[PDB]
């Protein structure tokens, strides 16, 4: 519903004002979508890569607020609340360049702003490759 | 005496009180002077109405047979230019091909 | 002061020899600073409808509640649990299962399943403290009884539990208790010669 | 305790605890979904 | 999506008179009898019945059911 | 052509209602296809369509609200089944779009 004229001077130059009780009731609310994909592959010697577990805190029996998050499959759970600098996918990789010794290489969230996770979607490619993707909802 | 235009009180040129106030009184008065108006004005405006309408381009009757007569009489006369053009005498101005 | 009009949820009243200035007041408290009670906090158990928790919870919000604002405070801040004296409770919780029977031709959605339609009738108030006494059964209940929230499918479920609490319109729009509030000058058209004939 | 991925085309629980390629149980579909979380969510209605 | 429980320039609750529309509809009202039967006076109420589409009665097919 | 002859190939594929030729059930569907449309899917169900047609045959037209509840079926089918050979008129169902012949 636009009304055509000359109102409060914050509308010199294409500018135009909106109506607070119309964007509460829900006038241009929308959803952003965003991805996040990780590939865990098996390698040319017979080693993988691997997602650990959440790392508890010994003294308090809960996860570290960097795995939060997490599920006990180290991967994200939907509907949760990520937050800057969280890990979604505990990912640990071989730095074969006897036993492996392996190095994290979590996937985090970087973001100025907090977002939801929707779904995760586990799929395998005949490579015995595990392909992860997280959809993401702000 | 005398409503403010663009030419007096806008960026376009000088004759602007503005550059009076900033030439004989100083960079400060300026300023102050611009931002009283930026905030005097808008407290007019949105309290008189200010709006344009499909009936602030609508043509009356005034117009609508004046340009009728606009309309035949000067396709009227080009008609006669392409008369003369391809089937007779014209006038060919200096420097140009009758074209 | 004369009432023209009044009925179940509307009103119309003339006020004779008061100004704009003071009209205009009231119409502005009237859509701003009078407090009602709405759903401030959502906390979902196992939302699995295609509905967004977020939209969810922006659509619960708008439902209007019974309840009478002049018995309840303003929460403090901070005080997230809140207490009797200041929220109300509402449980939210469908779930959504195919009809054991069905005719063969199974085409409309209203004979294949059950509870596919959330209706705000689903909330339940969940009384905290003494409240059950001091309000009789049916007084704290959302007001229309037929508002759609979301819709489903079989095998999926809404459980949730809504904190309703004591707001003015200022801060958001869903507290304004009046659907529209204005006013409008009286008219006197006057014919200042006598119009006869066609 | 055992995880349980929801299958993508039949909606049905698998449990791939073990080190096998993600494949359905019932059906051959090889795509896996994880389920909502348990814990509680507070989302302000505004 | 899904009906919007209230107009956004007024407030009035218009997000019950969804189901009520489509069943005035069967019975061969038009639009503009179907409205002012609702109690749709304003224009910003009836554009939110008269501009909606039903998207969530589509969506609901493809998502995933036992 | 055999002008004759030919009504023992029409009778299998259209029969004769309201003046008019209708076509046949099973020309259009046979007993496992699909929804046509978007929306709820729906199972073809012929006799769905033929008591509707059968309608036509014993009364004037089809001409009540709500006989989408007594067969059941959803009105998006009907409304969109009858769309094929008629035209509305406000609150009495449809108009048959050609004259008696
Ligand atoms: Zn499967
Ligand atoms: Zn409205």
């Amino acid at each position: 519903t636009v009304a055509v004229m000359s109102y409060s001077g914050y509308d010199i130059e294409d500018a135009l004002v909106l109506n607070k009780a119309s964007l509460d009731r829900g006038f241009g609310r929308c959803l952003v979508y965003k991805n996040a994909k990780c590939t865990l592959k098996r390698y040319t010697n017979q080693t993988f890569d691997k997602v650990m577990g959440p790392m508890l805190d010994a003294a308090t029996r809960k996860p570290i607020w960097r795995h939060e998050i997490l599920d006990a499959d180290g991967i994200c759970s939907p509907g949760e609340k990520v937050e800057n600098k969280q890990v979604l996918v505990n990912k640990s990789m071989p730095t074969v360049t006897q036993q492996p010794q392996y190095k994290d290489v979590p996937i985090t969230y970087k973001g100025a702003t907090d977002s939801y996770i929707e779904k995760v979607m586990i799929s395998s490619n005949a490579e015995d490759a595990f392909l992860i993707k997280m959809l993401l909802r702000q | 005496s005398g409503s403010m235009d663009k030419g007096t009180l806008g960026s376009g040129s000088k004759n602007n009180i503005f550059y009076i106030l900033l030439r004989d009184w100083g960079q400060n008065e300026a300023a102050d002077a611009m931002s009283r108006l930026a905030r005097l004005a808008p407290v007019y405006l949105s309290n008189r109405g200010f709006s344009i309408g499909i009936g602030d381009v609508t043509p009356g009757q005034g117009l609508l047979k004046a340009k009728y007569e606009l309309l035949n009489a000067g396709y009227k006369k080009c008609d006669e230019y392409i008369e003369a053009l391809n089937t007779g005498k014209l006038q060919q101005q200096p420097g140009c091909t009758a074209e | 002061v004369d009432v023209v009009h009044m009925d179940e949820n509307s009103l119309e009243f003339d006020m004779v020899g008061i100004d704009a200035a003071i009209a205009n007041a009231f119409r502005r408290i009237l859509l701003a600073e009078v407090p009602t009670m709405a759903v401030e906090k959502v906390l979902v158990y196992n939302n699995t409808s295609i509905v967004q928790d977020e939209i969810l919870a922006h659509r619960l919000g708008l439902i209007p509640i019974h309840a009478d604002p002049r018995l309840f405070e303003y929460r403090n801040q901070g005080d997230e649990e809140g207490t009797e004296i200041d929220t109300l409770q509402f449980r939210l919780q469908v779930r959504c299962t195919r009809n054991p029977h069905a005719a063969k031709d199974s085409s409309d959605p209203n004979e294949l399943y059950v509870n596919h339609k959330v209706y705000t009738r689903h909330m339940t108030w969940i009384p905290l403290g003494n409240q059950a006494d001091l309000f009789p059964e049916g007084t704290i209940r959302p007001v229309h009884d037929d508002i759609l929230i979301a819709q489903l499918r079989p095998g999926q479920e809404i459980d949730l539990l809504m904190h309703c609490v004591k707001g003015i319109g200022k801060d958001h729009a869903k507290f304004s208790p009046v659907a529209t509030a204005s006013y409008r000058l009286l008219p006197d058209i006057t014919l200042l010669e006598p119009v006869e004939g066609e | 305790q055992p995880m349980i991925y929801i299958c993508g085309e039949c909606h049905t629980e698998n449990e791939i605890k073990s080190r096998d390629p993600i494949r359905c149980r019932e059906c051959g579909y090889r795509i896996m979904y994880k389920k909502r979380t348990k814990r509680l969510v507070v989302f302000d209605a505004r | 999506m899904i009906i919007p429980v209230r107009c956004f320039t007024c407030g009035k609750i218009v997000g019950n008179k969804w189901e009520a529309y489509l069943g005035l509809l069967q019975a061969e009202y038009t639009e503009g009898d179907a409205l002012d039967a609702l109690g749709l006076k304003r224009y910003c109420c009836r554009r939110m019945l008269l501009a909606h589409v039903d998207l969530i009665e589509k969506l609901l097919n493809y998502a995933p059911l036992e | 052509i055999d002008s004759v002859a030919v009504l023992r190939g029409i009778q299998k594929v259209a029969m004769l209602v309201q003046g008019n030729w209708v076509v046949k059930s099973d020309i259009l569907y046979p007993k496992d296809s699909s929804s046509p449309h978007s929306g709820v899917p729906a199972e073809v169900l012929c006799r769905g369509r033929d008591f509707v047609m059968w309608k036509f045959t014993q009364s004037r037209w089809v001409v009540r609200k709500e006989v989408a509840t007594v067969t059941k079926l959803c009105a998006e089918d009907v409304k969109d089944f009858l769309e094929h050979m008629a035209v509305v008129r406000i609150n009495k169902g449809w108009e048959f779009i050609l004259p008696y012949d």
